[PDB]
């Protein structure tokens, strides 16, 4: 399994959760709920951003395992926004779970995290056919 | 109670919109059943 | 497995995409490439941000305007951000699945796109035991 | 068989209690969390501020009684700063104890409460041999 | 068989204790006491300054003692002050003994040390039933 995170920040909008044995590691999530007028309309607006954050050490060199050697640290922020209605929920879940596929395909199978973006690597749409 | 939160409600009102929203403030509701004696029989009588 | 979108503007840093038959929906793509100097040493650090735009009408009121009354669009909008250095590159996969996990665990499986946040939502880290 | 007592006023850092039959004496904890560099790596550090107020009328010059009320109240209190890595805590706790003692051999067993300074006294360290 | 302290610095108010194998830990007492004049009363109020700090050294990483890497130093420094009338200090002791276990148990006990604040911890009074 993984380490269960604790609440560290407490909020009725932010709760922040960080690794009881490492406590670099955080993931925050932040929320936001208002009412809004776009046009002859009421909705409500739920804005959530998720950012987790690992303070990863460098990487080791070559091939030595060695034992006691440290590097520096580096951060890896990975944070997303979301943005909608609630009347609109289940329909958010078919585009946020549509966006995950669409990154994973572009980024976990791709290589743009390498730096190299694909204009050919084929992506998906929301609804079906 | 159900607050809701109009957005940013004073830059409308200061634009000059007019805000409109749905609220329910804290109720109390209570019954109060209060026991009650009931003369199921009474028959003999005496004068005084 | 759904319709699939094709390219607007391919770009060495931007790229963006759109349904053919609804332009609205779009998938934007951008990469940002840096070099950071961590300690004695130099690695590239890139932030791939990618967003997710869709136009959804606000949901029609119950069925007594209907016929072509139509109403304007909201937001329906997810942006996400990745940074880390490419050395790490592997790890950074591996805790994008577990961010996916977070996200999912209390947003999609949760309420959270309601707004009420989950203080005792189950939420692990990359690491595992 | 004390009197324990509930908390009043929670904060995420902040927590107050007081005791519900004597509101006058409370157990504030407070506690602060940052990170820092000292070996070009980063330690988390923590600081915990712990209070207790307590305010007890109490000189009663020789043995009256009756109207002898009229004696002012007086406050006590006694505070407690902790600070250090959290990645030492183990360690950090055994100085908690051995800083328990140390006071005790001052405070609870001498007269150094009084007002006096007692160099003769057997003050030891937390390292054991 | 812990390594006791004896004096290194004597003043009026101030003593400090060092240890001769290693010179960082210290514990220091410094005192301070005033004329307090209330209705028909008078109060000897003194205030106890105890400070226990030690240099340890930062967490070695794990999986290696190896040849000596020398991991920096970090201080850490306990600190507790007692503010009181002296003629009330036999009772004063025991709300200092009170002190001691409703910490232990928010910190030594709990995890609070981590920075996890427990409203739930169960804490008692000095007064008993």
């Amino acid at each position: 399994a993984n380490k269960p995170m604790q609440p560290i920040t407490s909020t009725a909008n932010k709760i922040v959760w960080s690794d009881p044995t490492r406590l670099s590691t955080t993931f925050s999530a932040s929320l936001l709920r208002q009412r809004v007028k776009v046009g002859i309309a009421e909705l409500n607006n739920v804005s959530g951003q998720y950012v987790s954050v690992y303070k990863r050490p460098a990487p080791k060199p070559e091939g030595c395992a060695d034992a006691c050697v440290i590097m520096p640290n580096e951060n890896q922020s990975i944070r997303t926004v979301i943005s909608g209605s609630a009347e609109n929920l289940a329909t958010l879940k078919a585009e946020w779970e549509t966006h995950k596929r669409n990154v994973d395909t572009l980024f976990a199978s791709g290589n743009a995290g390498l730096g190299f973006l694909d204009p050919t690597a084929a992506i998906v749409s929301s609804d079906t056919t | 109670r159900r607050p809701v939160s109009n957005g940013n409600f004073q830059q409308r009102v200061k634009a000059g919109d007019i805000v409109v929203a749905p609220y329910t403030s804290d109720g109390k509701i209570t019954v109060k059943l209060v026991a009650g004696q009931k003369d199921i029989s009474s028959t003999p009588d005496y004068d005084y």
